[PDB]
RNA sequence: UGCUAAGUGGAAAAGGAUGUGCAGUCGCGAAGACAACCAGGAGGUUGGCUUAGAAGCAGCCACCCUUGAAAGAGUGCGUAA
């Protein structure tokens, strides 16, 4: 991944935030690759799941009006843009980090503010 | 303990080093170990 | 049709897959003059006659046919007593349905046998190649040297070599007696030196095993000391080759190699005696056969003298007699199982080492059979 | 645990399972009772099982599917697959042929969907010298 | 004090360990100047032990009560316990059944059963573990039960001294608990009933050699093993050979000097009358008349080696066909496994019906060892004459 | 004004080497480069052939595809496999 790969990778991340209705941020140390397949196939119908340099999205997340997400790219980030409602995604998510412990959701984005933890888990209860 | 004219790392794991005038090589298996004589 | 020569286990491993409809014959005719030869051919005769009268005596169909075959072949066994030349031990395949007659003559002595089975009978023949590895012979002289190679008893000669670095200083500039004794002592050094390159350049080519090097009562130790160190511990030594014809050079020859042959065998029998306990050796025919049969045999021992018999699986596998594996079922029983278990050990690569006696003293109990496996 | 491939109905021999199955103490004649009697409508197709052995000698079992190289062999008719690929090809396959079995793989396979499920057995089938068409 | 050998038995993680350490503190804390006692930790290091090849890990403890020397065995895994009572160097007199009332007996106490029942342990106690972490009488009452029917069952002692113990509040120090393991102590001493003599038994002779001298005759010698000989007192020669002879002794040879009387573990020199060389050979017993008799069938409980030890590297099936040792020779004998088996894997142990081809004498509880190509694949007992 | 640390100066070859000084090309990097620490490092599959066995790792031929952040028909050690 030299100048121009990282121009490309840039750009995929631009147009997630725009085609997808909300996101959820999270990390993942920890997670064999089985036990992504795992979290993917639950989330295939809804939500998309992605992995991205931390610095590299801040660049991309300057594209869109997420400006107020920049705290929460620190450490080990995963990202899921979902396109169809949001608690279905949500209570995927929620069951999947209670079980396995090594899933922590950091915060997300929804109705174009950013959303604390404790609010995301009652999305999944409404 | 190896002395020849001509020391080398035989494997990935040993290293080149310079003791009191001489060309040593050491690495964790013990056959590889050798100076310079 | 094949007077076969240079024989290895390649070719008897090779000659052991033809296979014929009705069936193969193989006979092995003992040549040695010493014996009576026409005991030895009546002999033959009878136990042919007396296969003849077995084949004859069951009266089936396929038998009926099978018989005729053999009392259509009656003359080639006349043709094994005049052989083609002149070695002290014949063997001859022939097969019932083909005129295909496999022929082998060597002087290795055998002793009469006459098998009918559905391919040939290589047994015997391993054990005469056992007994008869190659050697080199290198017999130096203060005038020349010789070198010569012994197999199967037979010696061929190779090559002859001049001293290169001998002349007469003819008293032309201040000779002395031990001026000329040094020289001379100079150069007989150089001439075993190249001698012996000449034969460890040979013995690397022609895959010798043993040397025999016989310098005289002066210069046979530093020839023996010559060779380097992948030779020097396989280099026998004797003082008197020199002088002697070709009868005599042979005898003294395969003597000493029957010698050393004898005392490798009896190391190899204290080896599997001492490692046995360890786990590492599989003694008796039961564990020997299981061992096969899983192709962990690295070193099969075996005494041709005793008269093996077990059973034979569905599958090819091999049992000791009575032991039966639970899943398998229709055991045949084989009566020459010795040559089965030959059979499987070359199958799955491993070393044949017919031991001749080891059934009497060392590995009494395992009955002469023992193995070493290869985990 | 042990991960091994079995003829269909054939487990009982010993020495190509047997040995292997008993470094862990897993008693024979018991897993091959059991083993065949699993497998058995699926005569003609090697199979492979996931041996799990706990600490008391008791062992489960899981079992799979036949190895997609096997089902391209016989799909073809060949005995044995060719010893220099790219160079000399022992037969030819066609599409449809492929995501025949890439179908009955569906459950052991990465591909969520059948057009990249056909490529991975494709890629396969370049392994053994077997073309595509 | 007649010293009789005993052990720990049940199942892993009952306190075994820590029962016999508390019985060296109680023990010691009695009679310090008598026993001494022994730490935990050595308890729990068992050395290792290979002799004959086959590997033990095994815990020698001993003591003195007030009645007779006592001595302690304790491993710690099962595969030790199992290994140790089938081969068995020394052959304990009686057991202690750590069964902890916790959860009763497991699996693994029922085959310590069965297997004391095969070797031909006589006398079997129990002794409930962790009273104090049980506070409920339903549990120990239910568990009591329990190991009284599985024991009866077993053809045990029925009647068997339970008594309930914490090993470990007593190890602690706790005086509440010393109590009971002295109780254990002074019920041990009632119970486990005192073994019968060597020289108590009848006669029994293996042969060793029929050396022949001049001026006497035959001299059949062999370490005599049970019992005591006289002059004068007839005997019978009982062995390989079809048909059993009587005969009287005639003199009893020890060191060059002759005897009246031999007792056990002397190298005698029995002198018969009216026997040549050609009636005994090593093998055959001089026995006490009627006492013992000769037999060609039997049925035993054996080990079978790894091949780590140095026995074999595949199993056998039905009609395997070793040799079988005993005393001082070894005859073929062709094995038949139980129903529900037809192959024995190296490292397990298994009931066997051994049929011989040379009559031989034996008697159930006799140790026999089973040798192939030369070498030690296996050991075992004898436990059914079957004809 | 600099260089040498070898008493080189005040003997010697093929060749071996993180000694040191000067000059000149090029890669990578604040989009985080190099070193180190935490976590992934997968599935088809034990790729095909050969071999007693050959499963990334005696040997020969090819070296694809998929989920993906990436993961080689495999860089070493190891097992008979
Ligand atoms: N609650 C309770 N626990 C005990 C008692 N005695 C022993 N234990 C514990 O149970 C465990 C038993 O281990 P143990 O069976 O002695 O080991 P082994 O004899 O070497 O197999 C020990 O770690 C003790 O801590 C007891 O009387 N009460």
């Amino acid at each position: 991944m030299a100048k121009a790969d990282k121009a490309t990778a840039v750009a995929d991340i631009a147009e997630q935030f725009k085609a997808s209705t909300a996101t959820v941020v999270t990390e993942y140390r920890g997670l064999t690759v089985a036990n992504l397949a795992e979290l993917r196939r639950a989330l295939g119908d809804s939500a998309t799941y992605t992995v991205a340099k931390n610095t590299l999205v801040k660049r991309a997340a300057s594209e869109a009006g997420i400006e107020g997400l920049d705290e929460l790219f620190a450490g080990p980030t995963a990202i899921a843009f979902v396109k169809g409602e949001a608690v279905d995604a949500a209570k995927a998510i929620k069951k999947f980090a209670k079980d396995n412990k090594a899933l922590v959701i950091k915060g997300g984005y929804m109705d174009g503010k950013a959303l604390s933890v404790a609010d995301v888990e009652k999305i999944a209860d409404l | 303990m190896k002395v020849n004219p001509s020391v080398k790392p035989i494997c990935d794991k040993c290293r080149v080093i310079r003791r009191h005038g001489r060309v040593m090589v050491i690495c964790s298996d013990p056959r590889h170990k050798q100076r310079q004589g | 049709m094949d007077v076969l020569e240079r024989l290895d286990l390649d070719t008897v491993r090779d000659l052991s897959q033809r296979t014929d409809r009705l069936g193969v014959v193989s006979l092995y005719f003992n040549a040695d003059p010493t014996q009576n030869l026409q005991v030895q051919a009546i002999d033959l005769r009878n136990r042919y006659r007396l296969l003849q009268r077995r084949m004859e005596a069951d009266g089936s169909q396929r038998y009926r046919d099978v018989a005729a075959a053999l009392e259509r072949r009656r003359p080639l066994i006349e043709t094994l007593i005049t052989g083609v030349a002149s070695g002290r031990g014949r063997i001859m395949f022939i097969g019932l349905d083909g005129d295909w007659t496999v022929h082998f003559e060597c002087m290795m002595p055998v002793t009469n046998r006459v098998v009918l089975d559905d391919g040939p009978f290589i047994h015997p023949l391993v054990e005469v190649l056992d007994e008869g590895r190659p050697a080199g012979v290198v017999v130096i002289s203060a005038d020349d040297a010789r070198l010569l190679e012994w197999r199967l008893g037979q010696l061929q000669e190779i090559s002859r070599i001049a001293q290169p670095f001998g002349q007469a200083p003819q008293e032309r500039a201040g000779q002395m007696r031990e001026q000329r004794q040094a020289r001379e002592r100079e150069g007989m050094q150089r001439f075993l030196t190249q001698v012996t390159a000449t034969a460890t350049e040979l013995a690397e080519e022609r895959g010798w095993e043993r040397i025999v090097v016989s310098g005289g009562q002066r210069w046979t130790e530093p020839a023996k000391t010559r060779f380097g160190p992948p030779l020097r511990g396989k280099v026998l030594v004797d003082r008197g080759l020199g002088g002697l014809d070709d009868a005599a050079l042979t005898a003294a020859v395969s003597a000493r190699l029957h010698r050393q042959h004898k005392y490798d065998e009896q190391q190899l029998l204290d080896y599997l005696c001492d490692a046995g306990g360890t786990g590492d050796v599989a003694l008796g025919l039961s564990e020997v056969t299981a061992a096969l049969n899983a192709g962990r045999v690295d070193h099969l021992v075996y005494d041709p003298a005793v008269r093996y018999v077990g059973t034979v699986g569905a599958d090819g596998s091999l049992y000791a007699d009575g032991e039966i594996a639970p899943h398998s079922h229709a055991a045949t029983k084989d009566s020459r199982f010795t040559e089965r278990l030959v059979d499987r050990a070359l199958a799955t690569g491993a070393r044949i080492s017919p031991v001749e006696g080891a059934a009497d003293a060392v590995l009494k109990d395992a009955a002469g059979v023992a193995a070493v496996l290869r985990w | 645990l042990i991960k091994l491939q079995i003829q269909a109905g054939q487990a009982n021999p010993a020495p190509p399972v047997g040995p292997a199955l008993g470094q862990h103490g897993v008693n024979i004649m018991e897993f091959c009772k059991a083993y065949n009697a699993a497998t058995e409508s699926q005569r003609g197709n090697v199979i492979p099982v996931e041996i799990t052995v706990y600490e008391d000698r008791s062992f489960t079992f899981a079992l799979k599917t036949p190895p997609a190289a096997k089902l391209l062999l016989k799909a073809a008719g060949v005995q044995k697959g060719s010893g220099e690929p790219h160079k000399t090809k022992v037969a030819k396959v066609t599409w449809d042929q492929v995501r025949e079995i890439a179908e009955t793989k569906k459950a052991d396979l990465n591909a969520n969907d059948i057009d990249a499920a056909a490529k991975i057995i494709a890629g396969t089938a370049r392994s053994m010298g077997i073309t595509v068409e | 004090k007649p010293h009789v050998n005993i052990g720990t038995i049940g199942h892993v993680d009952h306190g075994k360990t820590t029962l016999t350490a508390a019985i060296t503190k109680v023990l010691h804390d009695k009679f310090p100047d008598l026993n001494e006692s022994r730490a935990f930790d050595q308890i729990d290091n068992a050395p290792e032990e290979r002799q004959r090849g086959i590997t033990i890990n095994i815990s020698h403890v001993e003591y003195q009560t007030d009645k007779r020397h006592y001595a302690h065995v304790d491993a710690p895994g099962h595969a030790d316990y199992i290994k140790n009572m089938i081969t068995g160097a020394a052959q304990m007199d009686g057991a202690i059944l750590v069964v902890a009332a916790t959860d009763g007996p497991m699996p693994q106490t029922r085959e310590h059963v069965l297997l004391a029942r095969q070797v031909g342990v006589p006398y079997i106690l129990v002794a409930l573990n962790k009273s104090d972490a049980v506070d409920d009488e339903e549990l120990i009452e239910l568990v009591e039960m329990e190991v009284r029917e599985l024991l009866a069952a077993q053809d045990f002692d029925e009647e068997a001294p339970v008594v309930r113990v914490s090993a470990l509040k007593a190890l602690e120090g706790d005086p509440k608990w010393v109590k009971s393991v002295e109780e254990l102590m002074e019920a041990v001493d009632a119970s486990i009933p005192d073994p019968v003599r060597e020289t108590d038994k009848p006669f029994l002779m293996p042969v060793e050699d029929v050396f022949t001298i001049t001026g006497r005759g035959t001299v059949v010698t062999g370490r005599v093993e049970r019992g005591v000989i006289n002059v004068n007192e007839e005997v019978e020669i009982v062995g390989i050979r079809p048909e059993t002879t009587k005969t009287t002794v005639t003199g009893v040879e020890m060191f060059r000097k002759l005897l009246d009387q031999g007792q056990a573990g002397d190298n005698v020199g029995l002198l018969l009358r009216g026997i040549k060389r050609e009636d005994v050979e090593r093998g055959q017993v001089v026995v006490k008349p009627g006492t013992t008799t000769p037999h060609t069938e039997f049925e035993g409980q054996v080990y079978i080696l790894s091949k780590d030890e140095g026995g074999r590297h595949t199993p056998f099936f039905n009609n395997y066909r070793p040799q079988f040792y005993f005393r001082t020779t070894d005859v073929t004998g062709v094995v038949t496994l139980p129903e529900g088996t037809e192959m024995v894997m190296p490292g397990d142990n298994t009931d066997i019906s051994v049929k011989l081809i040379q009559p031989v004498a034996m008697d159930e509880g006799l140790r026999f060892a089973i040798r192939e190509g030369g070498r030690t694949v296996g050991a075992g007992r004898v436990t059914k004459i079957i004809k």
